[PDB]
């Protein structure tokens, strides 16, 4: 045997999304320390190398496998998996028709009411899902997704009344998790203070992210895939309350203070910037900064009620200067984009192409009909991004690139048992096709129907993509000048501080503690009270 | 529609056991789709194991097993062409195990949820044993290094056939004090082939073309 020492170079937070239990934690987590491992010149038994856990199994039924290491899977990993979700009262579980299981990963609807909650504490890892939002104050709401009369679309729910859309609970449990994520930040502080604080955020999960950095910024945050709109579509005037319609300078103002105050942390104590890569190119610090990567296929982050940051990223304006947020954030606001016939990595553009992908095919995967193009409509004429981000030593050609864009791969008519669809079993694997089907089915004509071939939606593909990891998101990681020989329990300690199911007394009893709102989340509400009736009447057609 | 009939490939090995027996690809358009068979003359089995082609697997496998009645062979997907791409999740590869000799079929998951399920298996070694099937997942960088070891064995108290025995790593001396990070790194020198065939390997030229609707 060998033991060798840790001496990790900043720790790392996985901040996953909405009705998501870190699927793409894993194998961002194996190409971001193989990408480490290059580009800081580790070798042999001293590079770094990911953790392995407990995969699922059968009870019949899947069930996600126990947050635990495998045996002989502890490695040499700066990652923290931090997990949040939405758990019932101890009362109320049954209000909210929205999926629910308990840590043995048991559907609530499939077990006899005097048996549920006997024990198995009701909830769901990520929350719900037809509750995400585009700003931060709505994190703090009193009130929750309301179905009455495209809305709030996540995939996985048919398109072309109102199946899954029950009403959603209270968003108490957004600004909750984020809370208890500015508690992690601030904690790692406490125990480390020459060490580097990384946010890694998803989804929905980017806004969690994001109100902690208004109440603890880390050393970088990372926001890929984000729901955050600089202005207020018309589904946005006619779906929040009042008191969480924001004005456009009121959210770009709360970006901007959170940016800076993440870029507060850019001076330490004096990797080595004094290190030029194999490749010609500079080792960067990238203290402070703070990155926006956006995946021009996304079909829930380019679908009409969000078309948000995670999508168009910073667009340019009508005379290609660049966008306004860039001077208000400051130098160290960055932005990428991962899309088909376009490079990721290379050096900095300005003028980005966006609307006009390159290749003749259309800018939506497979989006010809009026309701189609009416969701997913296509991106202004001629709109552009500007790259500012640096290059890396082996960027991703736009030939690389050009399968990247997915769509149908077969949407034919389905059989009924042995399919490609839903609530069928991949005949290949032996094993379904997509397993939250169970935790969400709760005359066969609708049930006949869920056969429905979900149309493959670009936003795990960002996160879950290796080649971007270990060759792009890996240069753009900070690391600290002076490396810590970790500790032996004092790591897992801090993992088990991060899964809620672990640490969290609202997953044992319910106790919410909501932070305040940071002064860096402003409320301005732009004056659109007369406005939602416009977009209101609209609907009365 | 009027769809046009499709012409398939003829029957070619893509993983030889040994002499007896070994695994057929057939009844395909190209090296990544069809189906595979396992085929043992001296018994005069051909029964089906795969719906899906076995090159896909680009990974390494084992065969030590004697047994013709318990067969394990690793389900990879496509990642150019599969229903789970895309999706929120991702993919999940998993193993067909069969305990009845190619009659009755099972599907064990493994690994993690990834978008390129072809590129997973490039990480994964897949032994083969009488007593079941061990699974090699290799971290870090580059090479072949520190592997996290599953082991699944016989078991008649489930579906599958097979079920997970937490005490593997007996590859590498059984009484070694397996340590948190794991073995850096294992020899399979011991399990190396007498043919020395360890990947699946298909034969493109076999891949029959048609130059039909021509509007
Ligand atoms: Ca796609």
């Amino acid at each position: 045997e060998v033991q060798p020492p840790l001496q990790l170079p900043g720790l790392i937070i996985f901040v996953h999304g909405v009705n998501s239990e870190g699927e793409w934690y894993d194998y961002a987590e194996r190409s971001l320390c193989a990408g480490l491992n290059q580009r800081l010149g580790l070798e042999g038994e001293h590079g770094l190398k990911e953790n392995n856990y407990e995969g699922g199994f059968f009870v019949k039924k899947w069930v996600s496998g126990p947050r635990k290491i495998t045996k002989g899977g502890d490695g040499r990993s700066p990652v923290i998996r931090f997990y949040w979700g939405y758990r019932a009262a101890d009362n109320e579980t049954d209000t909210y028709a929205i999926p629910l299981k308990n840590k043995k990963g048991d559907n609530y609807y499939d077990l006899p009411p005097e048996s549920r909650k006997a024990k198995g504490p009701w909830f769901w890892g990520g929350g719900p899902f037809q509750n995400g939002c585009n700003q931060l104050v709505s994190l703090w709401s009193k009130t929750g997704f309301n179905n009455n009369p495209v809305p709030l679309p996540f995939s996985t729910q048919v398109l072309n009344r109102d199946r899954l859309l029950s009403d959603a609970p209270p968003r108490h449990y957004y600004a909750h998790a984020a809370g208890r994520l500015a508690k992690l930040i601030k904690t790692i502080r406490n125990q480390h203070p020459e060490d580097t604080v990384t946010v890694l955020s998803h989804s929905q999960g980017t806004m969690i992210a994001l109100a902690a950095a208004a109440i603890e910024a880390p050393d970088a945050l990372f926001v890929m895939n984000s729901p955050y709109a600089l202005e207020n579509e018309p589904t946005t005037y006619i779906s929040y309350p009042i008191k969480e319609i924001i004005s456009r300078k009121a959210r770009s103002a709360t970006f901007a203070d959170i940016v800076k105050k993440v870029a507060e942390n850019k001076t330490r104590l004096k990797w080595i910037p004094e290190g030029k890569t194999h490749n010609g190119l500079p080792e960067r610090d990238n203290h402070g900064t703070t990155w926006i990567y956006c995946n021009p296929h996304d079909r829930v982050m380019g679908s009409s009620p969000l078309r948000s940051i995670g999508w168009q990223g910073l667009p340019d304006t009508k005379d290609g200067t660049p966008h306004t947020l860039f001077k208000q954030a400051g130098d160290t606001l960055y932005v990428r984009i991962l899309g088909r016939n376009t490079p990721c990595g290379g050096t900095p553009t300005a003028q980005t192409h966006f609307s006009n992908l390159g290749d003749g095919k259309p800018f939506w995967d497979s989006t010809t009909t009026l309701l189609q193009r009416a969701t997913w409509p296509d991106p202004d004429s001629g709109q552009t991004l500007t790259i500012n981000a640096p290059q890396v030593p082996e960027p991703l050609t736009a030939e690389e690139l050009k399968n990247f864009d997915q769509d149908y791969a077969r949407d034919e008519k389905q059989s009924g048992g042995a399919g490609y669809a839903y609530g069928q079993i991949n005949p290949e694997t032996k094993k379904p096709v997509d397993t939250d089907y169970r935790y969400y089915i709760s005359e066969e004509m609708l049930e006949e129907v869920r056969t429905y071939v979900q149309r493959p939606t670009d936003h795990s593909t960002l996160p879950s993509d290796e080649r971007f990891m270990s060759r792009v998101v890996a240069y753009d990681l900070p690391i600290g000048y002076c490396w810590h020989s970790w500790d032996k329990a004092g790591l897992e300690e801090l993992r088990r501080q991060a899964d809620w199911l672990e640490s969290d007394d609202y997953y044992f009893s319910g106790k919410l503690t909501v932070p305040p709102i940071p002064p860096a989340i402003k409320q301005d509400v732009a004056e659109d009270a007369e406005q939602r009736k416009a977009e209101e009447k609209a609907r009365l057609r | 529609l009027n769809v046009p009939p499709p012409v398939y490939g003829p029957p070619q090995v893509i993983f030889r056991i040994d002499d007896n027996r070994y695994f057929t690809l057939e009844n395909y358009t190209h090296c990544e789709n069809g189906q595979t068979f396992y085929n043992n003359k001296a018994k005069n089995i051909h029964v089906k194991i795969l719906d899906a082609s076995g090159y896909l697997f680009k990974g390494r496998l084992f065969w030590l097993s004697t047994r013709d009645d318990f067969l394990a062979f690793p389900a990879t997907l496509n990642t150019r062409h599969a229903s789970c791409m895309g999706s929120n999740k991702g993919c999940m590869n998993a193993v067909i195990v069969t305990t009845d000799g190619g009659k009755r079929r099972s599907g064990v998951p493994y690994g993690s949820y990834t978008q390129n399920p072809t590129g997973a298996t490039r990480d994964y070694d897949m032994l083969v044993m009488n007593d079941g099937f061990y699974l090699l997942r290799y971290r870090g960088g580059q090479g072949r290094f520190s592997p996290v070891i599953l082991r699944w064995i016989l078991s008649t108290e489930d579906s599958s056939g097979v079920v997970r025995s937490e005490d593997a790593y007996e590859l590498f001396r059984p009484g070694e004090e397996v340590p948190s990070t794991g073995f850096y790194k294992i020899d399979l020198s011991r399990f190396y082939p007498k043919n020395n065939v360890m990947e699946m390997q298909c034969d493109r030229t076999l891949e029959p073309v048609q130059p039909s609707e021509s509007k």
